[PDB]
C-alpha cells in the first residue's frame, strides 16, 4: 500500500516553449525588429513557419509592419539596406 | 475404468504443481510488465494494465500471474490428455526459438505465413481425415501489420481453445486464456517458451507414470 | 502401396518372360535391351517418344506418392506439419540454424 | 438425419461480364433445424439451382445456432428487434396459440421447435434481414435461470388459468438477495402505440384477427 | 458438425448448447478441462469502439513522491557520467543516492525544501 | 513477499525517469553487415551504425555506452486510429565500456 503510486501533477514537466518576442513590446517605430521578420529582396512579410513567432506576436509584427510602411517608417519593397546586417532569426535559406 | 486417468487430474486443482515455475519476481526480471505507449493501447487491454509510467504502459503482474496459472494449468491438462498443441507466432526474431521449442517437446509450431484456410479449409488443404489441433498457443497474437492473427478468429470459428500472450496493443477478445504480458523482449519470450515447454513435458511424463501404474495395477 | 508392389512383381516376371521370347533367357536383361526388345516386338512409328510403348520398373512409370503424414492417433509426424510445407520449412529452418551457429563460432 | 432443410428465398441474380454480358447466378437462402433448438441459415450461390441448394444447406449445418425455449413451445419473453431496417416484434404466447407469424418465421420456428408465438414485421421485409434479425433476437433471449442468477431473486409465475397460486420457475443457484426489488412507481418504459391501440380498442383493422388455417 | 459463429457466444457456450441438443455426439477433448478450470472471462466477441464525448481511459499515470525531487535533481545537477546499467537488478544510480539521503534527512526531521536540498547536497558532496 | 508496486517503485527503469539524455550500458546481441543490434534493458532494442573508428571492437557481446533519446519511438499520422510503432528504441552510440 505504501509503494502504490499517488495522484500528483506531472513532475519533469518542461515549462512551455516561449516565442523570441514573448514579453517584449512590439512597436511600429521599431523598424529594426520589424525589418528582421521581412524578406531582404521583396520585403514580403514572413509566415509563422519561418519566423517561429506565436500567434499573438505574428499578429503584432504584421500589424506594426503595415502601420510603419503606410506611415513612412519602413520600405515596402525591400529591407532597408541598413538592416541586412542584424541578427538573423528567420528559418529561410536563399543562397543554395 | 480408464475414467480415473482421464477424470483424476480434473478434480485435483493444480494436479501438475505448475504453480512453482513462476513468481511475480521471475516475471518482473523477464520484463513482462513493460508494455507499449498509451498511443498503441487497446480498450480491451485497459482492464489488465496497471497504469502508465511516462506514457509507457505497464501490465499488472498479479493479473499476469493468475492468468498464467490458469493458462499453464490448461496447457498441462491438454498435454496430459494428449491433445495437439500448436504454437503460433509471426515474430521473425523468435521463429527459431518456437520451432526448436516444439521439437524439444513434441508439439507443433506455425511461425510462417498463415495460408488462408489452414484450420478452416483443412480437410481440402491437408487430407480428408486430419486431426486439427486441440489447443493453439499464440506467443504473439498480432501479425506483422500489427493486426490480430487470422488464427485467433479461425481457432474460435473451429472451436479450438486458444492460450495467448496479449501485449498492450492486442485484442484479448476471442482468446480463451489471455495472459497479459510483454511479448517484445527476448527475456520475456524465452521465459514463456521455457514455461510452456516445462509444462508440456511434465504433463506427458506424468501421463506415462499413471498409465504405467494402472497397467501394473 | 499394394498397387506398386504387384506392379513390381509383374514387371519382374514379365521381364524374365521378355528374355525368353527373345533369347537372353540368362537372368541379366538390361534396360537398354528391354527398350530394344519392345522396339522390335511392336514397331512404333509415332513421333512422340512417350506415345510409343514401354516396359520400365513401375518405379519410373508411376509417380512419387507421398507417405501418410499422420498415424492412427492423428498426431502428424513432422513438427512443422501445420505449415503445409514441412520439407521446405524444415530446410529453411535448418539453413538458418547453420548460419546462426556458424556466426556464433566465427550450377 | 434429424435435420430438416427448408428454402426461404430464391433469386435470379445477375452481373455484367465483358465477354458474356448478363450472367445469371442463382442465390438461395435456406434454413436447417431439428425441432430441439439447433437451427441456422445460410446462402448458397451457383450457376445451377441444385448446386446452390446443396451449398446453402451444407453450409448452414456448419453455421447453426441454439435457441432456448420456455417449455419447448414458446420464447421466454417479448423480443423487439430492429435489424438494419427490418423491425421484428415477437410476443411470448400461451400454449395452443399457434404460430401467427410471417410465413418465413413460421417455417423457421417449425425448424426450431417454437410452436406458439406472435410476430409482426414492419419496415423493409427483406428475407435476408428477416432471418438474421429473427436469429439474433432468438439467440439473444434471456432465460429465467439467467434472470434469477443476475438479480438474486426468485422468478415465479402467475397464471390466470391456475389462480393466485405462485409457481416458482427459477431460483438463484447462489445466495438469495434480501433487499427487496425497488418498486419503481410509474415506470419509465418505452411503449408501442400499436400495443396501446389494441389495448384501448382503437385498432380497427379488417385484416387483424382473421380465421386462418393451422399454424 | 460444429458452430462457426465466432461472434454469438464463446466456444464453451456453443459446444455446451450443441452437446445438449445432441448434434455434437462426442464431447471435445477440452470441454471437461474448461468445465473444471474456466477462465476469468468467457471469450465472447466484443466489437472495439472509439470513445467520443467526455469519455476518458481509466488508466492513471505512475508518479511517486521521490519524483518531485528526482525532477529537481536533474534540473540543477544534470545526469552525470556515471551511466545507468539497467541490466542488473539492485542498481543504485547517483540520483538514487541523492533521493535516499534526502529522504533520510526528511525522516530525521527537517522542514523547508530548499534547506533540505542544500543539506543533502553537501551530504553527497561529502 | 514483495508486492508488484514495491517491485516497480524500487526498480532501475522506474528510477531512470525521463529516458531522454540518460547514459545507459547495453550489449550487442546481433550484427547485420554493420548494423549493431544492441540492448540496454527496456522492452525494445536499439540499432546503431558501426563506428568506423575502432571498427572491429564492436562484436556480439560487447558492452557499449548509449545516450538514449527514446524507449519505443512511435507517432500517429493523418488518418490513424493507433500509433505506428517501429518496434525499436532510439539511442546514439558514444563508445565502448
Ligand atoms: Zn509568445
Ligand atoms: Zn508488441
Amino acid at each position: 500500500n505504501e509503494d502504490l503510486p499517488i495522484s500528483m501533477e506531472n513532475p519533469y514537466k518542461e515549462p512551455l516553449k516561449k516565442c523570441i518576442l514573448c514579453g517584449k513590446h512590439v512597436d511600429y517605430k521599431n523598424v529594426q525588429l520589424l525589418s528582421q521578420f521581412v524578406s531582404p529582396f521583396t520585403g514580403c512579410i514572413y509566415g509563422r513557419h519561418i519566423t517561429g513567432l506565436c500567434g499573438k506576436k505574428q499578429k503584432e509584427i504584421t500589424k506594426a509592419i503595415k502601420r510603419a510602411q503606410i506611415m513612412g517608417f519602413m520600405p515596402v519593397t525591400y529591407k532597408d539596406p541598413a538592416y541586412l546586417k542584424d541578427p538573423k532569426v528567420c528559418n529561410i535559406r536563399y543562397r543554395e | 475404468f480408464n475414467d480415473k486417468i482421464l477424470n483424476e487430474p480434473l478434480k485435483h486443482s493444480d494436479f501438475f504443481n505448475v504453480k512453482e515455475l513462476f513468481s511475480v519476481r521471475s516475471l518482473f526480471d523477464a520484463r513482462v510488465h513493460l508494455g507499449h505507449k498509451a498511443g498503441c493501447r487497446h480498450r480491451f487491454m485497459e482492464p489488465y494494465i496497471f497504469g502508465s509510467r511516462l506514457d509507457h504502459d505497464i501490465i499488472d503482474l498479479e493479473q499476469t500471474a493468475t492468468h498464467l496459472q490458469l493458462a499453464l494449468n490448461f496447457t498441462a491438462h491438454m498435454a496430459y490428455r494428449k491433445g495437439i498443441i500448436l504454437f503460433i507466432s509471426r515474430n521473425r526474431q523468435f521463429s527459431y526459438l518456437i520451432e526448436n521449442m516444439a521439437r524439444d517437446c513434441g508439439e507443433y509450431a506455425h511461425t510462417r505465413y498463415f495460408r488462408g484456410g489452414m484450420l478452416t479449409n483443412a480437410r481440402l488443404l491437408f487430407g480428408p481425415t486430419v486431426r486439427l489441433p486441440d489447443l493453439i498457443i499464440f506467443l504473439h497474437t498480432l501479425n506483422n501489420i500489427f493486426e490480430p492473427h487470422v488464427a485467433v478468429r479461425d481457432a474460435a470459428k473451429m472451436n479450438i481453445p486458444t492460450v495467448g500472450i496479449v501485449d498492450t496493443n492486442c485484442n484479448p477478445c476471442l482468446i480463451t486464456y489471455p495472459v497479459p504480458g510483454n511479448d517484445d523482449s527476448p527475456l520475456a519470450v524465452h521465459l514463456y517458451c521455457r514455461l510452456f515447454q516445462t509444462a508440456i513435458t511434465r504433463a506427458k511424463e506424468k501421463r506415462q507414470q499413471v498409465e504405467a501404474l494402472y497397467r501394473l495395477q | 502401396e499394394d498397387f506398386i508392389k504387384k506392379q513390381i512383381e509383374e514387371f519382374n516376371i514379365g521381364k524374365r518372360h521378355l528374355a525368353n521370347m527373345m533369347g537372353e533367357d540368362p537372368e541379366t536383361f538390361t534396360q537398354e535391351d528391354i527398350d530394344r526388345a519392345i522396339a522390335y516386338l511392336f514397331p512404333s512409328g509415332l513421333f512422340e517418344k512417350r506415345a510409343r510403348p514401354v516396359m520400365k520398373h513401375p518405379e519410373q512409370i508411376f509417380p512419387r506418392q507421398r507417405a501418410i503424414q499422420w498415424g492412427e492417433d492423428g498426431r502428424p509426424f513432422h513438427y512443422l506439419f501445420y505449415t503445409g510445407k514441412q520439407s521446405y520449412y524444415s530446410l529453411m529452418h535448418d539453413v538458418y540454424g547453420m548460419l546462426l551457429n556458424l556466426e556464433k563460432h566465427q550450377r | 438425419e434429424d435435420f430438416d432443410t427448408r428454402i426461404l428465398e430464391v433469386r435470379n441474380v445477375f452481373t455484367m461480364t465483358a465477354k458474356e454480358g448478363r450472367k445469371k447466378s442463382i442465390r438461395v437462402l435456406v434454413a436447417v433445424g431439428n425441432g430441439k433448438g439447433a437451427a441456422g441459415f445460410s446462402i448458397g450461390k451457383a450457376t445451377d439451382r441444385m448446386d446452390a441448394f446443396r451449398k446453402a444447406k451444407n453450409r448452414a449445418v456448419h453455421h447453426l445456432h441454439y435457441i432456448e425455449r420456455y417449455e419447448d413451445h414458446t420464447i421466454f419473453h417479448d423480443i423487439s428487434l430492429r435489424f438494419k431496417r427490418t423491425h421484428i416484434k415477437m410476443k411470448k404466447q400461451p400454449k395452443g396459440y399457434g404460430l401467427r407469424c410471417h410465413r418465413a418465421i413460421i417455417t423457421i420456428c417449425r425448424l426450431i421447435g417454437i410452436k406458439d408465438m406472435y410476430a409482426k414485421v414492419s419496415g423493409s421485409i427483406n428475407m435476408l434481414s428477416l432471418t438474421q434479425g429473427l436469429f439474433r433476437g432468438l439467440s439473444r433471449q434471456e432465460t429465467h435461470q439467467q434472470l434469477a442468477d443476475k438479480k438474486g431473486l426468485h422468478v415465479v409465475e402467475i397464471r390466470e388459468e391456475c389462480g393466485p397460486l405462485p409457481i416458482v420457475v427459477a431460483s438463484p443457484r447462489g445466495p438469495l438477495r434480501k433487499d427487496p426489488e425497488p418498486e419503481d412507481e410509474v415506470p419509465d418504459v418505452k411503449l408501442d402505440w400499436e400495443d396501446v391501440k389494441t389495448a384501448q380498442g382503437m385498432k380497427r383493422s379488417v385484416w387483424s384477427n382473421l380465421k386462418r388455417a393451422a399454424t | 458438425a460444429g458452430s462457426r459463429l465466432e461472434t454469438v457466444g464463446s466456444i464453451f457456450s456453443r459446444t455446451r448448447d450443441l452437446v445438449r441438443a445432441g448434434v455434437l455426439k462426442e464431447k471435445p477433448l477440452w470441454f471437461d478441462v474448461y468445465d473444471a478450470f474456466p477462465p476469468l472471462r468467457e471469450p465472447v466477441f466484443q466489437r472495439p469502439r472509439v470513445r467520443y464525448g467526455k469519455a476518458k481511459a481509466p488508466i492513471q499515470d505512475i508518479w511517486y513522491h521521490e519524483d518531485r525531487i528526482r525532477a529537481k535533481f536533474y534540473s540543477v545537477y544534470g545526469s552525470g557520467q556515471r551511466a545507468f546499467d539497467l541490466f542488473n537488478p539492485n542498481f543504485k544510480s547517483t540520483c538514487q543516492r541523492f533521493v535516499e539521503k534526502y529522504t533520510e534527512l526528511q525522516k530525521l526531521g527537517e522542514t523547508d525544501e530548499e534547506k533540505l536540498f542544500v543539506e543533502t547536497g553537501k551530504a553527497l558532496l561529502a | 513477499v514483495e508486492s508488484f508496486a514495491s517491485m516497480l517503485r524500487h526498480s532501475p527503469l522506474t528510477q531512470m525517469g525521463p529516458a531522454k539524455d540518460k547514459l545507459v550500458i547495453g550489449r550487442i546481441f546481433h550484427i547485420v553487415e554493420n548494423d549493431l543490434y544492441i540492448d540496454f534493458g527496456g522492452k525494445f532494442h536499439c540499432v546503431c551504425r558501426r563506428p568506423e573508428v575502432d571498427g572491429e571492437k564492436y562484436q556480439k557481446g560487447t558492452r557499449v555506452r548509449l545516450r538514449l533519446l527514446d524507449l519505443e519511438l512511435t507517432s500517429r499520422f493523418l488518418g490513424a486510429t493507433t500509433d505506428t510503432t517501429v518496434l525499436e528504441a532510439n539511442a546514439v552510440l558514444l563508445g565502448i565500456q
